[PDB]
């Protein structure tokens, strides 16, 4: 009904933005005030933030953070567009994305198991080959072809996703839906 | 709050909407009668104590209070009313928060909407908006029930789809099934579909209202889970509804022009009339008491009609009825007094059986001719208006346990002779039509209005060769009403004063008791709920009788019979019920007696009428106050003084006048000897009556 909140998602992103707009480097100024000026730039999208200042700031937030990276992750993307929306002048529309370095452990790559699936990992390896980069849908808004209602922001699930139901109660359409382009959000996708 | 653009779509917009959720409940929770009464928490109450899932509002303190959701209301009522019913919803679950689990949903009906229309002129711009009209019910359907909540089945897997709510509009078709993917055929869900109250009714306008010469016009309109039942074929109604166009009647199969089928819905019916049951006893038991509640009871039916007292008091018997009883099983005897007016015409008689069918409960009016909505022989048909297989059981049989009104009694048919014979002896009708073989019941007392052969009842002969109906009918009737009429100046000039006097009351630009008002006569009458008993007198009663036989043999008369003593039992019977009594008293014996002495003496031809009202006087005379007996002896002999002069001189003197010694020897016939107490009479001045003391003479003035 009121739209189930993720609370530990919400708590995260609220103490993500404090330590954006609070966090300080040596001199004393916020350097991630100084770093997102760089991200009004068109071709502009990722803010990189170290984890060790994430430690040094909150360290509940960064546990948290690295605990459940998968489910937050959004959050913590939502809580940078509000960190940039009101000091800068982005296009309404911009999807900004938050990039994590220096974590203080790395795991091997036999070490990647079903329990660190969702959660925050360093590893290292050697690329063997690199793939080209596509864009790909994050999100589409589709069409019932039933009865023509627009089933908007369906996620997919790095799978081609349509909506599991129509959202007219009564068109039970599961099949038959159609895509539209223009109406839906990209990414830039590399697979190596 | 205001519009940007048309009021359908501003109401419809999410802000406006919650904005006039807002305000309806504001007006819902603060408002008071002018008097600190808080009218909707009262409202609610009730209502809440009895269920009744619909809340009245009125629109003038709707206006007065917020005028702009009453602007409002008119154009987009189907949007407005949908907001004032979830409004209503929450304000009464907040008041009462166990009423969820009785309706779940609150109905709101306007009041008083000031924009009536009548039915002649409802357009297309009035299509889709709140008009308040009125009119008569014509027809009505049955309730049915229509879908509210419709659960389908998929009969390809058997999911059972959800609930779809049913517009009024269009029928919810479902699209694919959930599970199976099928748009195949669907069931509904019989069991889970939750289901609403429906009725058409047409509303046709008023007879008096369309005037010029000109039909009347009528409408559909739909009443809906709380309206239904609340109409009635007949009923004058108020009505307001959405004036509607939009579901399926569009004319698009080319039979002609692309008309529109119009509706209304029903949002508020208030019937115009009067609302059966009595909660005080009290009155009419304080009436009982009066002790001359008969004479009050007497006076106070057919006040319209003046004098005919005789059938008063007869009519009044009737109207109480007697007791029936059945010894073992085998013995049934009717408590109906059956009533026969037999009068040449111009009489009342008609005004006599329409004033019954306005006091009585259960009755209903059928004549002779073919001019009737019921006719007295029951038959099976399809009905012209329902189409519908009905046994249209007969006007004996639809009025059972009250009043069968048949008016032109003489002039039936062969077929309704039968049927009256039946009914009014075996209190029963017999069908044996189209596979119906059915016997049911008709135990209706028959009230009945004839004319005499040759439009003028004749003394000369019986009242049998008089009236053209055939002795077993006669027979079946207990009290017979010769409605004898003649030239009385006196009875001429207060009739003629009364029914001038209504004339004159009713332009559109505007006897020793008195008469109990119909509507508490009406509820005394509903004391018909004591049954009652007698022990008391039978050797009078037999003497009586016997007596009675000797001087009907004596004379070639219609012979008393059996009969006549059990008709008297039922007349004592009901004038004892008529004073409350539980019992029969010797004086209701007296006046039962009495009336069936009088019915029998009348019927007789004037011979024996004559020979027996003398034979018989002292029984004829019970409870007369021996004024009225001087004064028929005195009129008698004034009209007599009357056709002698206007024979022998051709015309008569005024002022006529006869002499102390005919009204003194009829005194002593009498046994009177008493006459300057009818001469201080009121009686006597209203006839127009004087006499002189010196002249010996006693004079009528006209
Ligand atoms: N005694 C009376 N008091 C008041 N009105 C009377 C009386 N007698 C006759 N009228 C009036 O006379 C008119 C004729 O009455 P009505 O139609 O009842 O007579 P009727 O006996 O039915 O005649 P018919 O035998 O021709 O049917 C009525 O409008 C009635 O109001
Ligand atoms: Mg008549
Ligand atoms: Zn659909
Ligand atoms: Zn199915």
């Amino acid at each position: 009904h009121l739209e189930v909140r993720d609370e530990v998602a919400e708590k995260c992103q609220k103490l993500f933005l404090d330590f954006l707009e609070e966090f300080q480097s040596s001199d004393g100024e916020i350097k991630y005030l100084q770093l997102a000026e760089e991200l009004i730039r068109p071709e502009r999208n990722t803010l990189v933030v170290s984890f060790v200042d994430l430690e040094q700031f909150n360290q509940q937030l960064s546990t948290t953070i690295q605990e459940e990276f998968y489910r937050v992750y959004p959050y913590l993307c939502r809580a940078l567009k509000t960190f940039v929306k009101d000091r800068k002048e982005i296009p309404l529309a911009k999807d900004f994305y938050v990039a994590f370095q220096d974590l203080p452990t790395r795991h091997k790559i036999r070490e990647l198991t079903s329990s660190r699936i969702g959660l925050l990992t360093r590893i290292s390896g050697q690329v063997v080959r690199t793939h080209p980069v596509h864009p790909e849908l994050v999100s589409g808004t589709f069409l019932c072809l039933d009865c023509q209602t627009v089933i908007r922001d369906v996620e997919q699930q790095f799978k081609y996703t349509q909506p599991n139901i129509c959202r007219n109660p009564v068109c039970a359409n599961r099949r038959r839906f159609l895509l539209d382009t223009n109406k839906s959000r990209f990414v830039d996708f590399q697979k190596v | 709050d205001l519009k940007g653009h048309s009021v359908r779509e501003w109401v419809s917009m999410a802000g406006p909407r919650l904005e006039i959720h807002h305000r309806f409940k504001n007006f819902l929770r603060t408002h008071v009668d002018s008097h600190g009464h808080n009218v909707f928490k009262e409202r609610i109450s009730d209502m809440c104590k009895e269920n009744r899932e619909s809340l009245v509002v009125n629109y003038e303190d709707l206006a007065a209070r917020e005028h702009v959701l009453a602007y409002f209301l008119p154009e987009a009522p189907a949007e407005l009313l949908q907001i004032f019913d979830e409004a209503a919803l929450e304000v009464v679950l907040a008041m009462y928060p166990k009423y969820d689990r009785i309706t779940n949903h609150i109905h709101v009906r306007i009041s008083h909407l000031p924009l009536v229309e009548e039915l002649r002129s409802l357009r297309q711009l009035h299509l889709n908006q709140l008009i308040r009209t009125s009119g008569v019910v014509t027809s009505c359907t049955g309730v049915l029930p229509q879908l509210s909540m419709v659960k389908y089945n998929c009969n390809k897997c058997n999911f059972v789809l959800g609930p779809f709510c049913q517009s009024q509009n269009q029928e919810v078709k479902p699209g694919s099934c959930p599970e199976c993917q099928s748009a195949g055929p669907f069931e509904v869900n019989m069991e889970e579909t939750i289901y609403q109250n429906y009725q058409r009714i047409r509303i046709q306008e008023s007879p008096g209202k369309v005037a010029a010469g000109r039909l009347p016009r009528s409408k559909d309109a739909i009443l809906l889970a709380d309206l239904v039942d609340s109409c009635k074929p007949g009923d004058e109604i108020e009505l307001t509804g959405i004036y509607h166009n939009n579901y399926d009647g569009s004319l698009n199969t080319a039979n002609g022009f692309p008309v529109f089928a119009t509706v209304i819905l029903a949002n508020h019916v208030a019937k115009k009339d009067n609302k059966l049951t009595d909660e005080d006893v009290k009155m009419i038991t304080s009436l009982s008491k009066d002790q001359q509640i008969g004479e009050k009871i007497f006076a106070s039916i057919a006040p319209s009609i003046y004098g005919h007292e005789d059938i008063k008091r007869g009519l009044a018997l009737a109207l109480f009825g007697g007791e029936p009883k059945n010894p073992g099983g085998k013995h049934k005897v009717r408590g109906d007094i059956n009533v026969l007016l037999c009068g040449d015409p111009g009489t009342a008689k008609s005004q006599f059986l329409k004033y019954i069918e306005k006091v009585s409960s259960r009755a209903i009016f059928t004549t002779g001719q073919g001019a009737s909505a019921v006719g007295l022989t029951a038959y099976v048909q399809r009905h012209p208006v329902s189409r519908e297989w009905t046994l249209e059981a007969g006007a004996l049989v639809l009025a059972d346990r009250g009043v069968c009104l048949i008016d032109e009694f003489d002039k039936m048919n062969d077929q309704d002779r039968t049927s009256i014979h039946e009914a009014m002896e075996q209190q029963s009708i017999s069908i044996s039509k189209a596979g119906i073989v059915t016997s049911l019941q008709a135990r209706c007392t028959v009230i009945a209005a004839a004319n005499p052969i040759g439009g003028r009842y004749d003394p000369s002969l019986t009242f049998s060769e008089n009236v053209d109906l055939t002795e077993p009918i006669i027979s079946r009737f207990d009290i017979l009403c010769v409605v004898r009429d003649t030239v009385d100046p006196v009875q001429d000039e207060m009739l003629a004063r009364f029914v001038v006097g209504s004339h004159v009351r009713h332009h559109p630009s505007n006897e020793p008791l008195p008469q109990e008002v119909l509507k508490k006569y009406i509820i005394y009458a509903k004391e018909r709920v004591h049954p009652k008993l007698n022990q008391m007198d039978q050797d009078k009663v037999a003497k009586m009788y016997s007596d009675l036989r000797k001087e009907s043999m004596a004379t070639g008369s219609i012979p008393i019979t059996v009969r006549h003593i059990e008709s008297m039992i039922r007349m004592a019977e009901a004038h004892a019920r008529i004073h409350l009594r539980d019992y029969v008293i010797e004086d209701d014996v007296n006046m039962a007696i009495r009336v069936m002495l009088e019915s029998f003496i009348d019927t007789q031809k004037f011979s024996v009428m004559r020979s027996m009202r003398k034979t018989f006087a002292r029984y004829l005379s019970f409870r007369r106050d021996n004024n009225e007996l001087l004064l028929f002896i005195l009129k008698q002999l004034v009209a007599e003084q009357v056709t002698y002069q206007r024979n022998r001189f051709g015309a008569q003197q005024d002022t006529i006048e006869v002499p102390e010694k005919d009204l003194v020897d009829k005194a002593r016939q009498i046994n009177i000897h008493n006459l300057s107490a009818f001469y201080d009479s009121e009686l006597f001045r209203m006839n127009k009556f004087s006499h002189d003391l010196k002249r010996k003479m006693i004079l009528q003035q006209f």
